[PDB]
């Protein structure tokens, strides 16, 4: 996940 | 000074010419038709919208067909529509794009467009090369063209700005009748239903009756206090109302020969450009510079609706032989059909 | 206006020809156009229509796949390409011009036909043989297989006069309307699927085979023919 | 001359000045008459419904 | 941080009516110009972007009062992405062809293609669309997981590419300015470069830091703790801002 | 619809097609309106750019102009002026040499101040052309300038006349700042002519783009 928007 | 001795002479005759119309002024339309109901308000809404056009949009015609309707625009094109459909069934391309008047034959056959050209150009439609051409170029008014309106196939009354009206042959294309009198231009023109008789409008603020069988002028109607910009007879043929840059419209009678009653009110400043009847004329509607069409009733002089569906000033509109609708073309290029 | 055709002769079958059409004196850009055959023995068969613009194409049937329309808009010549030709093909092919507007006259103009040789609202005439008294009021009349009544208020029946050895005249159009170049004596009436066409005071040189288009809907079909022998 | 444009002014108001009027109440009843018997058939006076109206 | 998304709530949703019609405007309704094509395609890609918005502030909202816990599919934020990115391609583009009708005027008026700002949008969507596709293989939005460098490096072109965006508009407001401030007398020149001015600085402060934070920051600064609770909030925040303030500018202005 | 409506329909379609294309071709064109007083140097002007309105066409700089010479007719102007509305520039012809002519100046000033400060033309730059220069230049000599204009402090030769003339027409607008005025001392035989109005026309073209572009 790049970042778990 | 003869001429001085006869222009007392015409003074004291203006003098017993009022005094005539005086006479017999017994009484007023508003007095008459304060026992009749009102109609309440007409609220009118846009069927169609007309979108073909590009430029400011200064006449339109319906046909007597009510079906087909001509608009012409400053982008060089008169369009005829299919006014149920919304379809263009004929987009002609004019030799000026300077046009300010267009007409449309009772037997659908012909438009007659003009303008600043000084040529009310006759088109015909029905031919068998399947294009629309010019077939008759009418020069012969030294002032730009108003109005023109056909009679027939072959005669079409004209008013332009050189303060003459003219009725024409379209086969030779030579002016068979002048109708000189007025002093400013002529800018609107109107037909009566019998197509004996005409009226016309001019910057001196006045309404003449034209015959087309003779030539004269048989009576003058007065009252407006600048340029009337618009005309159309009542559908009796003994009646009609006359739109200025007064903020007034006033209707006049043929044969009791004075202005019956004044279209105004107080929140309308701006000129009226078209009037038009109904079928009956108990409303008459009326486009303004305020951008709004407003419909009157002719007899209660009352705002009886208004049409509000323009972003510009309201230039042309017109109603249908069968009394169907009402189209409004204005100069934010967009013909409005109200019912 | 003027409409000359070329493009006939003896073709093999199965093989391929091409005829064209070019017009004379009218706005061929403007004009929707059409291809009608015509067996030897046998009334007229519409085939294609490329419309104004070559926007839209429409084929019968039996030319589907096989029969290619295009047009030319600058050198004004329409032109009709066929492949894998067969004997059911021998005709005699009639370019016609059409325009539709609201008052418009389709089909007013027809070529003049070239000879081929090769190696659905059905419309059903009544009789195809009445007898001619030359001044009697003679009916004629067509039957329909669908209502061509439209709900706009229209009535797409054509009627045709092939007179012999000429083409064939559009003489009223949309059952009620008589096209430009026909006397006020012919007449035509009529009712949903049911028509008529009423000749008063029956002229000479007017006998012919006349024939019933439908045009509700494409494909466009033709009455088998009524003959008028005196 | 301006002469001649007054003596034939002076003319038009002659002929304009001999027209049999008829009083203002007469011509306001023939309004009234023609507003009232032409009523029925007016689309714009009476809105009507969606079946005789084309648009 | 709930308050930052409180306040993103009320401007994404007078930001999205505000846009809504604006892109029924100039959508259906009225006339259009070439530039309204640029307008109309700022619109859509600000209505995807302030609408997903709207729908993640209404997951933290559930997940904070009734704990119904949407693990919302993360395919969407590729088209957020592309939304967002596609809109600041667009303000860019808006700026260039300003700068094209003033520095050539016979051009932009006579032998400009009508469908060039047709094409210029489909293109600039299909290359902002064929971007974010990709940072959504090669990260692991989409249903494909992806390694971490081969997401972070294609992350750093889209940040190239972001940056890039700011020279072109930040260059044409410039060339704008100098042709103005050299050859103009007819123009109202005043509220001219308070507008170019206006738009630089929305694109600089406004409509950069969230794709800063989110395409730079988080592989470059990377505490991991401290930013997230301040940054993020208030810089999509910001966008936001960006995102409301757009129709105001760039179509509401000019109409009224 | 049926078969022959969807055609009138496809008609109507193609007619929208050719109506878009020529109000494109006419979109990207010049209007421009001669104007002046009765035998001002406008025919010359029109001759060396090459019953109704006159119309005239050429093409400088790859920029298609119109020019409508519309002071043959003799109505008043107020029923067709606003027909121009929306025209780019007004190329106003004034005669130097009619200062002593019979009060024509000052009927030149009276249109000048008419259409200048006009309500459809409250934002129309106008291009302001003197000619006739050279007959100003035996003219000023043989009669000095203050019977035409009644105070004209301090009479010289040729240049602070023509720049009184100047000044005295390019004030005559009440609205300075919404259009703007441009001048040109022309000759019979030159170029600088259609390059002025090329690059008059400029100003306004990159104005009507900013239009375009929602600024
Ligand atoms: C190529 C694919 C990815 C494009 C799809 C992008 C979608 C979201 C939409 C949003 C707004 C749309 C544009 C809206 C306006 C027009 C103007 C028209 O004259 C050409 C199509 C064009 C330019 C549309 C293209 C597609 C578009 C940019």
């Amino acid at each position: 996940c790049k970042n778990f928007f | 000074s003869e001429l001085d001795q006869l222009r007392q002479e015409a003074e004291q005759l203006k003098n017993q010419i009022r005094d005539a119309r005086k006479a017999c002024a017994d009484a007023t339309l508003s007095q008459i038709t304060n026992n009749i109901d009102p109609v309440g308000r007409i609220q009118m809404r846009t069927r169609r919208t007309l979108r073909g056009h590009l430029a400011k949009i200064y006449a339109m015609h319906w046909g007597t067909d009510s079906r087909l309707l001509v608009s012409a625009s400053q982008d060089g094109k008169l369009i005829i529509w299919d006014s149920y459909t919304t379809n263009k069934v004929h987009a002609i391309p004019l030799r000026s794009s300077w046009v300010m008047t267009c007409a449309y034959a009772p037997s659908g056959n012909y438009v007659a467009c003009g303008g600043l050209d000084n040529i009310c150009s006759i088109y015909n439609l029905k031919t068998r090369e399947g294009n629309v051409r010019v077939s008759r170029e009418l020069a012969g008014h030294t002032g730009y063209l108003s109005c023109c309106r056909f009679l027939d196939d072959n005669q079409i009354v004209t008013s332009s700005g050189d303060t003459t009206c003219a009725l024409w042959d379209i086969e030779t294309g030579q002016q068979t009748t002048t109708f000189t009198g007025h002093t400013g231009d002529v800018m609107s023109l109107s037909l009566a239903p019998d197509t004996r008789l005409f009226v016309s409008g001019a910057c001196d603020a006045s309404a003449k009756l034209w015959d087309v069988r003779e030539g004269m002028c048989r009576q003058t109607f007065t009252g407006h206090e600048s340029d009337i910009n618009a005309i159309c007879f009542f559908p009796n043929g003994n009646a009609f109302a006359t739109g200025s840059d007064d903020a007034t419209c006033r209707l006049f009678d043929l044969r009791a020969d004075q202005e019956l009653m004044t279209y105004s009110h107080d929140n309308i400043i701006c000129g009226i450009t078209s009037v038009s009847f109904s079928k009956s004329g108990r409303l008459l509607l009326a486009g303004y510079d305020d951008f709004n069409c407003n419909v009157w009733d002719a007899l209660k002089a009352d705002r009886a609706g208004v049409l509000a569906g323009h972003d510009n000033r309201v230039s042309c509109l017109g109603v249908t032989d069968d009394g169907m609708a009402v189209a409004t073309g204005s100069w934010d290029s967009f013909l409005k059909i109200w019912n | 206006v003027q409409l000359v055709e070329s493009g006939g002769g003896l073709v093999q079958p199965g093989g391929s020809r091409k005829l064209s059409c070019s017009a004379s004196g009218f706005a061929f850009s403007s004009f929707g156009m059409h291809w009608v055959r015509q067996a030897p023995e046998k009334g007229l068969e519409w085939v294609a229509y490329i419309s104004s613009g070559s926007g839209t194409i429409y084929y019968a049937d039996t030319v589907k796949g096989r029969f290619t329309i295009s047009r030319d808009d600058p050198k004004n010549t329409l032109f009709l390409q066929m492949t894998s030709l067969r004997s059911e093909d021998t005709a005699m092919y009639y370019c016609v011009r059409s325009i539709y507007y609201y008052g418009s006259s389709p089909f007013d103009f027809w070529g003049q036909g070239t000879t081929l040789t090769v190696s659905d609202i059905v419309m059903t005439q009544a009789t195809s043989s009445v007898p001619v008294t030359p001044g009697e009021s003679v009916s004629i009349s067509c039957r329909s297989s669908k209502s061509l009544l439209h709900s706009n208020g229209n009535t797409y029946l054509y009627w045709f006069l092939q007179r012999p050895g000429q083409s064939p005249q559009l003489l009223i159009y949309r059952m009620s309307n008589l096209a430009s170049g026909v006397p006020d004596r012919f007449s035509g009436s009529g009712s949903g699927t049911a028509f008529t066409l009423t000749i008063s005071r029956l002229e000479a040189e007017d006998v012919g085979v006349y024939y019933c288009m439908q045009h509700l809907e494409y494909p466009l079909t033709f009455g088998a023919g009524t003959k008028l022998e005196l | 001359a301006s002469i001649a444009q007054a003596r034939k002014l002076v003319e038009q108001l002659k002929m304009e000045a001999n027209i049999d009027r008829i009083k203002v109440s007469k011509a306001a009843a023939d309004l009234m008459a023609y507003c009232e018997a032409h009523a029925k058939e007016d689309p714009l006076l009476t809105p009507v419904p969606a079946s005789e109206n084309p648009f | 941080t709930l308050i930052p998304v409180f306040l993103i709530l009320f401007i994404a949703l007078v930001g999205l009516v505000g846009n809504g019609f604006v892109l029924w405007l100039l959508g259906f309704r009225m006339r259009r110009n070439a530039f309204s094509v640029y307008v109309l395609s700022l619109a859509g890609a600000d209505f995807l972007f302030l609408c997903f918005q709207i729908i993640n502030c209404l997951v933290y909202l559930s997940n904070f009062f009734c704990s119904i816990s949407i693990n919302f599919p993360s395919f969407f934020t590729t088209v957020m992405t592309c939304a967002y990115l596609a809109g600041l391609s667009m303000l860019s583009t808006v700026s260039t062809e300003r700068c094209l009708s003033v520095l050539w005027p016979i051009w932009y008026r006579c032998r400009r293609p009508r469908h060039l700002s047709a094409v210029v949008c489909v293109l600039l969507w299909a290359l902002s669309l064929l971007l974010s596709i990709l940072e959504g293989k090669f990260c692991g939005f989409l249903f494909s997981d992806g390694d971490s460098g081969w997401c972070q490096t294609f992350d750093f072109i889209t940040a190239a590419w972001l940056i890039f965006l700011f020279m072109v508009l930040c260059g044409s407001s410039l060339a704008l300015l100098v042709r103005i401030l050299c050859g103009s007398r007819g123009l109202p020149l005043t509220r001219l470069y308070l507008t170019i001015l206006l738009t630089v600085l929305v694109f600089l402060l406004c409509g950069l830091p969230f794709g800063i934070q989110w395409f730079l920051i988080l592989w470059i600064w990377k505490d991991s703790d401290v930013l997230f609770c301040h940054i993020h909030p208030v810089s999509v925040v910001l966008s936001s801002l960006n995102s409301s303030a757009n129709p105001i500018i760039y179509f509401f202005v000019g109409s009224f | 619809l049926s078969a022959e409506d969807k055609a009138a329909v496809e008609r109507s379609k193609m007619i929208d097609r050719n109506l878009r294309e020529d109000g494109e071709k006419a979109a990207r064109e010049v209007k421009l309106l001669l104007l002046g007083a009765g035998e001002s140097g406008k025919s010359t002007i029109v001759k060396q750019m090459k019953t109704g309105i006159v119309e005239t066409h050429f093409t400088f700089k790859d920029l298609h102009f119109k020019m409508f010479d519309v002071g043959g007719q003799r109505s008043e102007r107020k029923k067709w002026i606003h027909c121009f509305e929306g025209v780019t520039a007004i190329i106003f012809c004034v005669a130097l040499s009619d200062y002593d002519l019979v009060n024509r100046m000052h009927e030149s000033m009276k249109l000048f101040d008419s259409i200048c400060n006009n309500k459809w033309f409250t934002d129309t730059s106008i291009i302001l052309f003197l000619n006739k220069k050279d007959l100003f230049e035996e003219k000023i000599k043989k009669s000095p300038l203050t019977i035409c204009y009644p105070e004209y402090a301090g009479s010289n030769t040729y240049e602070e006349a023509a720049a009184y003339i100047q000044c005295q027409f390019e004030d005559l607008n009440k609205r300075k700042d919404t259009k703007e005025i441009y001048t040109h001392f022309t000759c019979a035989t030159d170029t600088k002519n259609v390059q002025f109005v090329f690059d008059a026309v400029t100003d306004v073209i990159i104005k009507n783009n900013l239009k375009d572009c929602g600024l």
